[PDB]
């Protein structure tokens, strides 16, 4: 019995899968082609676990999950026995996304909850949490993705149909908003920064209004460029939108039971692939 | 509701309630469709053809010499497949010819090389059009037309023979000139054609065609074979230009270009594309870019191989950015095919050192395990993968699988925590001395063995879980051994129970 899992994540080396469902449990699997043997079940949430996310193995085996009970729970495998080492629930509503930073930033976490907040939880020398939070969106935040870089930044998708690009500032010590972008007529479900250290940067912003805008910024200066992936509404509301590391391929999880795939061509415009 | 993101090992997980986990491990459909690529022998022999040098802005490998030729791939393909035709024709036009015999001076050499290339190209075209024309000869009901068709197969002698046999003797004589570029005959033939085409009550339809061939400009003309556009493969007519056409005064390229200027080729036809890229000479890249946005006849792999050959043979010129674009694309296709060694190898052909560094590093660290199996995987990490990168990556894989020699080459304290035998401690101390946190060093120095300093160090370390308690217990035992007194009592002034037992 597992009729509705909400999120799954793969570890750096892809040996250990972590699915999370609505019955509150987080199941860990040892994958091997066909056969994923169930190795664990983790019960510590008071509502459907929306998302899970491993951290960089540089920090051992850590997995931050966020669930409907408004609480972010950090887990850790310890000699082959899992244990909830920390928790971070400074958010008064259902926590939606949770995504670790690039491992060069430390062990930073990115939480994004419906109380219009988004936190960056550092884990200090005592391993204790060092929360520095910001207000992100009015009617709630559905998602928040990190950006790689070599001047740190992330993106957030809102319930006011916004897509925001925040940047760290030593003057403020809190991430200062640097640019907001408007293009959807309904709750911005997911936002994704692309890991392509190439000539430009790409953002795929899926939404409830069955659109997927692509914000391609030329460089560090010239603002983004709006590009409705295709100019027809998808047969059903879209949920997830993920970039590929090698290649800059885009995967779109529409509520139409297939996942589409879109690649950029020399027109600059985007074309299906599969 | 659905969810799907991309894996580290770029592949896709989606909701799937037919499986056991509630997700599906999908092998991302690879565009990379070319069999020999999944065979590691090809890759080994392909690395044998390369000279790898470290960059002048970082230690990461990038290619200094390549001896790759379109020629080389041909062994791994069927001589029957259209692909083989593409690669072969590409070899004929682009791979350097060698002329083994010594030549009085070097411009003669150049000339001979031109003749050789020309002869191979035209033999090949005749190979292709062969059955087409032979079919046409099968169905002809007229001898002079057959003679013409034999000229279409660049068989001057059989044409001459049929002429002889069909009682067309003068024609026969004329034919024997085909393929000598005698400008006298050229202008005479053209003259005869004008005289006919000014009065000339009637001349046989195919005799005029043959004269037009002798004219050296069979479409370029005023009695033009251009209308044969509708009766013959474009390649067949191109054969006509290449064989007769005016070989000596023109270069192979500008000749082919001359022909192409008279006839649009189908956008989708790739042997067409190759001729266009060959003829385009002065701006191959320009055309290549045009070809890119117009068609997919040239695949990712081919475009990369092409660009690389031409680059490393001086044959032609491509932007650092276009060569890198091609290279990225192919390396990516390869990585989507779980062909990491091969993707890595390709990744090395990057000009942008920054990008090469990132790509290479990222991939090696993410995928180190698979990249350390056979000797064909060894030569791989003996591309010139930086010692640092290889071991560093290997360090990460150990921390995650629950290393030390790597770290030796915060985190160190965590390793020391994991470690808590004497010989190993000594070796670690030696490594630390070679490298030269301080508190741990003091503790180690004490363990190898002033007492008060060691005590203060241990206390400081305690201020900074099972391992630590064990170390504390060991220190306690040592102190107890030392007391066996007043100084020891002065220094002192389950853990609680032990402390009580001590007092």
């Amino acid at each position: 019995h597992n009729e509705l899992i909400h999120d799954a994540v793969l570890d750096y080396y892809g040996k250990r899968l972590a699915t999370c469902s609505s019955d509150k449990t987080i199941k860990i699997f040892e994958v091997e082609g066909e056969t994923h043997k169930l190795i664990d079940t983790l019960t510590g949430h008071e509502g459907p676990v929306w998302r899970v996310d491993w951290a960089h193995p540089k920090f051992g085996t850590i997995l931050a999950s966020c669930s409907y009970d408004g609480k972010v729970l950090i887990w850790k495998e310890e000699n082959g026995r899992w244990s909830q080492i920390a928790v971070h629930a400074v958010h008064s509503a259902s926590v939606n996304s949770v995504q670790w930073a690039p491992h060069e930033y430390g062990p930073l976490l990115l939480v994004a909850s419906s109380d219009g907040k988004v936190s960056v939880v550092e884990f200090k020398e005592n391993g204790t949490t060092s929360p520095i939070i910001i207000d992100a969106h009015a009617i709630g935040v559905n998602s928040a993705s990190w950006a790689p870089a070599t001047s740190r930044k992330f993106v957030t998708g809102g319930a006011d149909n916004l897509v925001k690009i925040w940047k760290y500032n030593s003057d403020a010590q809190t991430y200062v908003l640097e640019s907001t972008l408007e293009g959807h007529s309904d709750w911005v479900r997911d936002v994704a920064w692309s890991p392509t250290v190439l000539l430009r940067s790409y953002l795929a912003s899926v939404s409830q209004d069955r659109t997927c805008i692509i914000w391609t910024q030329d460089n560090e200066q010239g603002p983004w460029k709006k590009t409705l992936l295709k100019e027809e509404k998808f047969p059903d509301v879209l949920w997830r939108a993920s970039w590929s590391l090698s290649g800059n391929v885009l995967a779109l999880s529409g509520g139409d039971n297939k996942v589409t795939l879109w690649k950029e061509n020399l027109e600059g415009k985007w074309e299906p692939a599969g | 509701y659905t969810f799907a993101k991309f894996s580290t090992g770029s592949m896709l997980l989606t909701k799937d309630i037919v499986g056991k986990s509630g997700v599906s491990i999908k092998r991302l459909p690879t565009e990379l469709q070319r069999k020999f690529l999944f065979d590691d022998v090809y890759l080994d022999k392909e690395i044998e053809k390369v000279t790898i040098e470290a960059r002048k802005s970082n230690p990461y490998p990038q290619i200094s010499e390549s001896s790759l030729l379109f020629k080389d791939a041909l062994d791994y393909m069927e001589k029957t497949s259209s692909d083989y035709n593409l690669w072969k024709l590409s070899s004929i036009l682009f791979d350097p010819v060698s002329y083994p015999y010594k030549t009085d001076n070097d411009q003669v050499k150049m000339a001979l090389l031109k003749k050789e290339r020309h002869c191979r190209l035209t033999s090949w075209i005749v190979s292709q059009i062969g059955p087409e024309i032979e079919e046409k000869i099968r169905n002809s009901s007229n001898e002079i037309e057959q003679i013409f068709l034999y000229l279409l197969l660049n068989d001057v002698v059989r044409a001459s023979k049929l002429a002889i046999e069909s009682k067309n003797g003068h024609l026969s004589v004329l034919i024997s000139y085909l393929g000598s570029n005698d400008p006298r005959i050229r202008d005479l033939a053209e003259l005869q054609l004008q005289k006919w085409s000014t009065g000339g009550c009637s001349i046989d339809k195919n005799i005029s065609k043959i004269y037009k061939l002798l004219s050296g400009s069979p479409f370029e003309g005023l009695f033009s074979l251009k209308e044969l556009e509708s009766e013959f493969s474009w390649l067949c007519l191109l054969n006509l230009t290449l064989c007769y056409g005016q070989i000596d005064e023109y270069s192979l390229e500008s000749l082919v270009q001359s022909h192409l200027d008279k006839f649009s080729l189908p956008y989708d036809d790739p042997i067409g594309v190759i001729f266009q890229l060959y003829a385009a000479n002065e701006n191959t890249e320009k055309l290549y870019k045009e070809v890119r946005q117009r068609t997919n006849a040239l695949d990712v792999q081919f475009c990369w191989y092409l660009i690389q050959t031409l680059r490393f043979n001086g044959t032609r010129v491509f932007s650092k950015e276009t060569s890198d674009e091609a290279t990225f694309a192919f390396a990516a296709q390869l990585e989507f095919a779980q062909l990491h060694g091969h993707s890595l190898f390709v990744s090395c052909f990057l000009n942008d050192d920054k990008a090469a560094e990132d790509t290479i590093k990222r991939l090696v660290m993410r995928e180190i395990t698979l990249l350390r199996a056979s000797t064909n995987d060894h030569i791989l990490n003996r591309l010139k993968i930086p010692s640092q990168l290889i071991f560093n990556a290997q360090a990460l894989k150990d921390r995650y699988e629950g290393s030390e020699v790597q770290n030796l080459l915060d985190l160190a304290e965590m390793a020391i925590v994991t470690s808590l035998v004497q010989n190993n401690e000594l070796k670690t101390l030696r490594e630390i001395l070679n490298e030269f946190v301080s508190i741990n060093v003091f503790e180690v120095y004490l363990k190898l063995v002033q007492e008060t300093i060691d005590s203060l160090i241990s206390g400081m370390k305690i201020f900074y879980v099972a391992a630590c308690c064990n170390v504390m217990s060991q220190e306690i035992v040592s102190k107890i051994l030392e007391k066996n007194k007043a100084k020891l009592l002065e220094l002192p002034l389950q853990d609680l129970m032990k402390c009580t037992y001590k007092i």
